[PDB]
RNA sequence: CACGGACCAAGGAGUCUAACGUCUAUGCGAGUGUUUGGGUGUAAAACCCAUACGCGUAAUGAAAGUGAACGUAGGUUGGGGCCUCGCAAGAGGUGCACAAUCGACCGAUCCUGAUGUCUUCGGAUGGAUUUGAGUAAGAGCAUAGCUGUUGGGACCCGAAAG
RNA sequence: AUAUUGGCGAGAGACCGAUAGCGAACAAGUACAGUGAUGGAAAGAUGAAAAGAACUUUGAAAAGAGAGUGAAAAAGUACGUGAAAUUGUUGAAAGGGAAGGGCAUUUGAUCAGACA
């Protein structure tokens, strides 16, 4: 099953209404690629400059 | 929903999550949980004394 | 102005820090230039005796 | 000018194409601007479809 | 990334890479395809063989959507049927139902016999078709339907 | 002063990591590495080596070559080994029962292996299964099927595939192309 | 006893772009490419999407056109690995990729011209020291990086001219 | 629907930061040159506030020396920070037609380490 993750109120105390996970948490982490696709993203918001 | 999961399938077309090429993260269980260790040859020194 | 028209000069040098490699001599070599009379006749002797051998194993 | 084994390239620069170039940076922007005609058009062309 | 060149390797070196007696110029063999007849001869030939002259009729005002004709071999025939609806005709392989596939529709003009094809009788309708691609399909005990 | 006869300092040009930055391919490596450096089974060691291979040096394998395989005197029940992606190829209709183990598996050859009763096992759910590769077959995809092959070694009478960027009439057919126009190659 | 350099400070020279080759990394994979555009938005970002289109999955001929299984998709030789036997050495079996070679199939070319024939149409079957940038259980597409190429002012500075 | 280095009104930048960026951040198309068509610069920074040094003394005067203002005149309308070439003074050392350098040590100067 899922680890079945705590639902919290707006006040402190951990409502005891569970959740399963959404199963995207676990796809795999690879820090290489979102290295890559991140310089690539960031690069989409430059204005041209020019003399 | 968003992302999808082994019943709903993306709520994007033609998407699917990722898979993994190795199933566990910790390599060390691998190699220490029962078949493994009955197939090697037993282990060194981790470092070896200094001969002539 | 007059130049060096030709020297063998390193020449041989050149060659030797590759040394002279044979031409990788193999099994079954290429038929051209054989007599096509003979291949033609070689070409159905094949065909006949990959019949025989498959015939030997029913 | 020819060596080193590569496709034979017909790249046509050989005319002033410097100062004919035409950069879209206002793909961005020609955007909301036809979302915004489309907007300001249904107003006044109430409600046609 | 500048910082990867080669150029930033080259700071102190005085010919930066291009030699002392080559001595880097503008053209020092001619511009884009200069000398294709005369100095770069070798080059033509030998990496571009049939460069230069003429071979074919020519062909004016070539339209190239009058020879559209996308080719489909008999290796799939059944990517054209979703899958869902796939397998429920292999093992039902029967005449009086046979399933009816337009390769027209599909995006194909000619039918190919490359592949070969289950045992299955299916109904074909294509704008060509191969001499042996029918044959395959009539022995299957299918039918090709020509249309336009 | 030394009469060297081969070269000094020479690297052995064979790849003793893997160029990648994955680090889940390192975790594979590094299970690798300990199988084969303490088990000495000759398996273990072609596995890690294929493992340093570049895209180019690890062809797609078609789930169709896995099912020819298969088709060889007692190859039915040998769990096939492919250090690269499986591919599905929709030219066959029947598929065999047997474990296929893989980097990577298409959307398309993942369900073709499972819809026939077989199983999708990465390689190192095989190191507890076979560690010493018990009862494996190695599979590797063809790798001069590739495009670039085709104009690699180009010269006179070698017919090799002239780099050109548009095919057809007019692109490279008449001179050293047949004997009207001059000479052909 | 060739040229530049009296001295000091600052500035000062392989860059960018279009189209590409090899190689490498990544994503997907017989497919691949969201960003022409539309939807949406915390508003040049991010997120979502239809239909087409590009390349690839078929080639070959000047063209009309035709168009890739006699067969466990072939035989032979070498083959990593695996399997069986063995205390081991070795022996046998199976052998992917790749290498060499002989065949098969597709197109072109040169011949052979069957049943049928609006009597000149039709091209079955069989070949050929011929030929293709082919088939023979697909590998490509997209992005990024180094290097290299071509056109551009094109590493920087320089003419006599027109 | 499309174009837009002009004009007007706006919002921005992985742009330049006074030999850069428009030729021009300043009384810049200004000073200035050419008969003329045209050519065409250099030049931003005291301090928070002038509080920009009253007054005394020397000198013909400019200014100097005190005093004074200020957190700072090592901020005084030659003004933030003030490098190098080059120059003065002081101190140290060396020098028989160059000087400078490398290895090694003497001598002088200077610095360092650690108290079971």
């Amino acid at each position: 099953s899922r680890p079945q993750v705590t639902v919290h109120s707006l006040t402190g105390e951990a409502t005891a209404n569970a959740l399963p996970l959404p199963a995207v948490f676990s796809a795999p982490i690879r820090p290489d690629i979102v290295h890559t696709v991140f310089t690539s993203v960031n690069k989409n918001k430059r204005q041209a400059y020019a003399v | 929903q968003v992302w999808g999961s082994e019943t709903v399938a993306s709520s994007k077309v033609g998407y699917t999550l990722p898979s993994h090429i190795i199933s566990t993260s910790d390599v060390t269980r691998i190699i220490n949980s029962s078949e493994i260790q009955s197939a090697i040859r037993p282990a060194g020194q981790a470092t070896q004394k200094r001969t002539h | 102005a007059k130049s060096k028209n030709h020297t063998a000069h390193n020449q041989t040098r050149k060659a030797h820090r590759n040394g002279i490699k044979k031409p990788k001599t193999y099994k079954y070599p290429s038929l051209k230039g054989v007599d096509p009379k003979f291949r033609r006749n070689h070409k159905h002797a094949l065909h006949g005796t990959a019949k025989a051998l498959a015939a030997a194993k029913k | 000018a020819i060596s080193k084994n590569l496709p034979i390239l017909k790249n046509h620069f050989r005319k002033h194409w410097q100062e004919r170039v035409k950069v879209h940076f206002d793909q961005a922007g020609k955007k909301v601007s036809r979302r915004n005609a489309r907007a300001t058009r249904a107003a006044k062309i109430a409600p046609r479809p | 990334p500048s910082r990867f060149t080669k150029t930033r390797k080259h700071r102190g070196h005085v010919s930066a890479g291009k030699g002392r007696i080559g001595k880097h110029r503008k053209h020092p063999g001619g511009r884009g395809m200069a000398g294709g007849q005369h100095h770069h001869r070798i080059n033509m030939d030998k990496y571009h063989p049939g460069y230069f002259g003429k071979v074919g009729m020519r062909y004016f005002h070539k339209q190239q959507a009058h020879f559209w004709k996308p080719v489909l071999n008999l290796d799939k025939l059944w990517t054209l049927i979703p899958e869902d609806k796939r397998d429920q005709y292999l093992k039902s392989a029967s005449k009086e139902t046979a399933p009816v596939i337009d390769t027209l529709a599909a995006g194909y003009g000619k039918i190919l016999g490359k592949g070969r094809i289950p045992n299955v009788p299916v109904i074909v309708k294509a704008r060509f078709v191969s001499k042996l691609a029918e044959e395959k399909i009539r022995a299957a005990g299918g039918v090709v339907e020509l249309i336009a | 002063g030394i009469d060297h006869t081969s070269k000094q300092h020479k690297r052995s040009g064979h790849r003793t990591a893997p160029k990648s930055d994955n680090v889940y391919l390192k975790l594979l490596v590094k299970l690798y590495t300990f199988l084969a450096r303490r088990t000495d089974a000759p398996f273990n060691k072609v596995v890690l080596k294929a493992l340093f291979l570049s895209k180019i040096n690890r062809p797609p394998v078609s789930v169709s070559r896995i099912a020819r395989a298969l088709k060889q005197e007692g190859a039915a029940n040998k769990t096939v080994v492919v250090v690269g992606t499986v591919t599905d190829d929709a030219r066959i209709f029947e598929f065999p029962k047997t474990t296929v183990a893989a980097l990577r598996f298409t959307a398309g050859a993942r369900a073709k292996i499972v819809k026939a009763g077989g199983e999708c096992i990465t390689l190192d759910q095989l190191a507890v299964r076979a560690p010493k590769g018990q009862n494996t077959l190695i599979l590797r995809g063809p790798r001069n099927s590739r495009e670039a092959v085709r104009h690699f070694g180009m010269g006179p009478h070698k017919g090799k595939a002239p780099r050109i960027l548009s095919t057809g009439r007019k692109f490279e057919r008449a001179r050293g192309r047949r004997r009207s126009k001059g000479f052909k190659v």
